[PDB]
């Protein structure tokens, strides 16, 4: 998924 | 004029599954992250506590576990680096060890995450108290  | 080298085997890991329905806040994954010993070994003998440092976007981000299981369950929307500190029941250097854990999430339509990361600590010539605590595991 996206990196936060 | 004799040497000692104690070696313990830890397992870090995490599972992460896309939620059937995302929560009201937009969280879309249920994940859990853990620190444990192999084959149900009892690492409490030498592990005081385990600290999971979650991302700042989480409420009460510094989670602490003084007793097994050393796990954190949560729901979320993106991956991040989770610093994990393992504190030993040691009164000598070093008291704890740090691991930067890649807590990643997979997209929907892909099989869920079941990730394992084996780590191996070697302590050289420790104190006898810590030695027997380590060797009772």
């Amino acid at each position: 998924t996206a990196x936060x | 004029a004799s040497s000692c080298a104690v070696q313990v085997k830890l397992e870090l890991g995490h599972r992460a599954q896309v939620r059937k329905k995302p929560t009201v806040e937009g969280f879309t994954h249920d994940w859990m992250v853990f620190v444990r010993g192999p084959e149900h070994s009892n690492i409490q003998h030498f592990v005081e506590k385990v600290v999971f440092h979650l991302h700042e976007s989480f409420p009460r981000p510094k989670r602490v576990c003084k007793d097994p299981p050393y796990k954190v369950e949560e729901s979320g929307y993106a991956g991040f680096i989770l610093p994990i500190e393992v504190y030993f029941k040691n009164k000598e250097e070093p008291r704890k060890v740090r691991f930067d854990y890649d807590l990643f999430l997979h997209l929907e339509g892909h099989p869920p995450v079941n990730h394992l990361r084996c780590e191996k600590l070697t302590f050289n010539n420790p104190t006898e108290d810590f030695r027997r605590k380590l060797l009772k595991a």
